[PDB]
Formats: structure tokens, sequence, C-alpha cells
């Protein structure tokens, strides 16, 4: 009615802003951890090979 | 003027929310953790395949 | 006063009961409905009378629903408004409309004195 | 197929009361619900209260 949307929506465009946000960084930093725990793993068995 | 809608909108609204923001979570969990497995897939065999 | 969805449009004056009762109906026992008589009522052409008419503001999570909400308002009576839920985009609103404002009475007076002539 | 389509013919109306209640009013997971089950001659007779 009077100023009820300066909550409601602002509530909802703050939640909308941080739940795509918290998808976005959740996705990237699972791939830079992904490529982090790689690039670990092929250091591992390069090691071990070049130890062979 | 009417109460019930008043107090069920955002109840529902977040519920609902959160719920699609659970499918999102799900979603990217499992896509990422999939490129992990992937990825570390790929890189053992190219390290292996190189010192071998 | 407000209170990705939010629409708006010319309702009929007398015909405002029609649409809350469509509403109560069609958005099943949810809606959050504020409207306002308009003083100085207005022209149309498809009766081409000093009309009546009102207008409504409404909130809803339907989202492709709202194919159907235009839809209906433009069929009996709908003139589409780009709005804002705050009183920030207001300003520019206004800014806008002052534009053509500034101008728009001449074209009467001006076109008086040719033929008059 | 008499017998077979006897239980969806209302089982589909079941969930449609089942989801129209819960959008229509209340929260959202669950409400009392109950079958109405009598003789009949009294339709606007119930109907009324």
């Amino acid at each position: 009615s009077q100023k009820n949307g300066i909550a409601t929506l602002l509530q909802a465009e703050k939640e909308a802003h941080e739940i795509v946000s918290k998808a976005r960084k959740y996705r990237q930093d699972k791939l830079k951890q992904a490529k982090t725990d790689a690039a670990k793993e092929i250091d591992s068995y390069k090691i071990q090979k070049d130890k062979e | 003027l009417t109460p019930n809608q008043v107090n069920d909108e955002l109840n529902k609204m977040q519920a609902f929310i959160r719920k699609e923001a659970e499918e999102k979570a799900k979603e990217i969990q499992l896509k990422a953790d999939q490129e992990y497995e992937i990825e570390k897939t790929n890189i053992v065999r190219n390290e292996t395949n190189n010192i071998d | 006063e407000f209170f990705v969805n939010y629409v708006t449009g010319v309702i009929a004056r007398d015909k405002v009961a029609t649409l809350e009762q469509i509403l109560w109906r069609v958005l099943r026992g949810n809606l959050f409905f504020k409207t306002v008589e308009i003083e100085q009522p207005v022209y149309d052409v498809k009766t081409r009378e000093y009309k009546h008419k009102n207008a409504f503001i409404v909130f809803s999570h339907g989202d492709l629903i709202i194919k159907r909400i235009r839809k209906i308002a433009e069929s009996l009576d709908a003139n589409l408004y780009d709005v804002d839920s705050s009183n920030e985009g207001r300003s520019q609103q206004l800014a806008k409309v002052n534009k053509n404002l500034s101008d728009l009475y001449t074209v009467l007076k001006t076109t008086s004195t040719t033929l008059e002539s | 197929a008499y017998v077979d389509v006897f239980i969806n013919w209302f089982h589909i109306k079941a969930l449609r009361v089942y989801v129209e209640s819960v959008l229509r009013y209340g929260l959202p997971p669950h409400f009392n619900i109950k079958i109405i089950a009598v003789p009949p001659k009294n339709l606007s007779k119930c109907k009324s209260e």
C-alpha cells in the first residue's frame, strides 16, 4: 500500500541477487578447487614417476 | 484489508525461493563435483601417458 | 504508494468491482489490490465521451500469467504503463513526460488563427 | 478397464484440491482434509450449511 514495497520488494531483490551470486561463486570456486587439486595430483604423480 | 494473504504472501514467497535455490544448489554441486571428477580423470591419464 | 511482475493500466471507474472479483477468482485467494478513483474524468474515442476512468496497482508472483492479465485488461480497457516500484524513477518519468508537456498545448492555438484568417 | 480407471478418476481431483487449497490458503505443507460420504436427495440441503 504505502511502503510495503520498500520492504518486501527490497528483500526480494536482495535475496535474488544474493542467491544468484551464491550460485555463481559456488560454481566458480569449485571449478578453481578442481583445477588446483588437479595441479596437485599431477605434480605428485610427476614427482613419483621422476623418482622411479 | 485481507489479512491471510498479507500473512502468507512472503511466507510462500521465501519458502519457494529457497526451494528454487535448493534445486540450484544441488545442480551446481552436482555439475561442479562432476567437473572435479572428470578433471581428475583427464589429468591422471595425461600425466601417466607422458611419463610412461 | 505501492503494494518484476507489477503491472499498471487504466481501469474503468464503474467496472472496478468487476475487475476486483475477477482477480479474486483468477489468483485464487491471494491479492494485493490498491486503486484510487481518478479526479477530473477523461475523454475517449471508442464511445467518444467524457468518461469516468480509474487506474490499478497490483503485485503478485505470476510471471507468465501476466499474459492473461494484460490481455483481458486491454480487451476490456488498459493502457500500458511501464512504472517503477519506488519513487526514484518517479523523477525520471516526470522529466520525460514534462518534455512533451511543455509544448503540447500549442497545437490548438496555433491551428486556430490560420483557419480563422 | 472400469475398475482400473476407478481409482485415478478421483485421485486426480484429490490432488487438484490438495494443491488448490495450499495455493489458495495457509501454510504450504498440509491441512485437514476429508471425503464426504452421504446418501442422496439432500444436495442443496447439505450445501446450505
